[PDB]
């Protein structure tokens, strides 16, 4: 976290910095998407955070 | 029912009203998806 | 004449303070600058006839050669999308000049 | 899915759901027995990935 | 006038930046423009 990496979640590969979100995801959500139709948030499988 | 998945979305909200379906706004959250695959032509509720 | 000029300046302050109307000529430029860029952001969501608009969703699923038959679509669309925006922007720039 | 003792008739084709499981497709793909193994929205080598 | 960001030390312009749609500043600061005026 707070470091640059090649991420993958579920096959949603990419590149970025991961950081703990204060986005109050409703329990059924696993993604957030930016206006660009690019992901900007993810709910980890092993850790809900 | 979408493509064999029967999906239920719901909301429970407090109110104070004697007449009609409450004018106002809210969203139903997805409660459950089931892979059931059946045809549904028609439906009925259950009382107690 | 001084009283009249000072009065007229008072009427400009009131005119531009009490409502927002005259500045639409400036505002429509800042609006069009943004709207064209927002459209170019949105054009990344476009499929251009590929299996996905998204690149990794192709590259994670297909090999090298079968990806390209999708990827060159996205390239062709995105390159024309930039050329469209740049044609609009060069044209627009002439007005501002 | 491959080892059932009997299969179905095509006028009445069977459909088994798969979920909540781990998928080593190299089992199927490295099995010589298959006259065809053709993938349409994915390449076969990526099925493990 | 009511803009949505203007290149001021980093939202429409978070997304623009995250696609390489950069907005460069003017050469002349709004103070310089006011001074000339
Ligand atoms: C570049 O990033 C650094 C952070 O690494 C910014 O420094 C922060 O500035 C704020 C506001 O003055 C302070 O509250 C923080 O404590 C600073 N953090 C650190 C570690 O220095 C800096 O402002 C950024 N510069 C620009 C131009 O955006
Ligand atoms: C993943 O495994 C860890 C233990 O290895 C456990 O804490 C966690 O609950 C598991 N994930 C889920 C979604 O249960
Ligand atoms: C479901 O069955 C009814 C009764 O035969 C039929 O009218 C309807 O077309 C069927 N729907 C689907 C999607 O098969």
């Amino acid at each position: 976290k707070n470091k640059c990496v090649n991420f993958n979640f579920n096959g949603l590969t990419g590149t970025g910095v991961l950081t703990e979100s204060n986005k109050k995801f409703l329990p059924f959500q696993q993604f957030g998407r930016d206006i660009a139709d690019t992901t900007d948030a993810v709910r980890d499988p092993q850790t809900l955070e | 029912n979408i493509d064999g998945y029967f999906k239920i979305y719901s909301k429970h909200t407090p109110i104070n009203l004697v007449r009609d379906l409450p004018q106002g706004f809210s969203a139903l959250e997805p409660l459950v998806d089931l892979p059931i695959g059946i045809n549904i032509t028609r439906f009925q509720t259950l009382l107690a | 004449i001084a009283n009249q000029f000072n009065s007229a300046i008072g009427k400009i302050q009131d005119s531009l303070s009490s409502t927002a109307s005259a500045l639409g000529k400036l505002q429509d430029v800042v609006n069009q600058n943004a709207q064209a860029l927002n459209t170019l952001v949105k054009q990344l969501s476009s499929n251009f006839g590929a299996i996905s608009s998204v690149l990794n969703d192709i590259l994670s699923r297909l090999d090298k050669v079968e990806a390209e038959v999708q990827i060159d679509r996205l390239i062709t669309g995105r390159l024309q999308s930039l050329q469209t925006y740049v044609t609009q922007q060069l044209i627009r720039a002439a007005e501002i000049r | 899915v491959f080892n059932a003792t009997r299969f179905a008739s095509v006028y009445a084709w069977n459909r088994k759901r798969i979920s909540n499981c781990v998928a080593d497709y190299s089992v199927l793909y490295n099995s010589a027995s298959f006259s065809t193994f053709k993938c349409y929205g994915v390449s076969p080598t990526k099925l493990n990935d | 006038v009511t803009l949505a960001d203007a290149g001021f030390i980093k939202d429409l312009i978070c997304a623009q930046k995250f696609n390489g749609l950069t907005v460069l500043p003017p050469l002349l600061t709004d103070e310089m423009i006011a001074q000339y005026t």
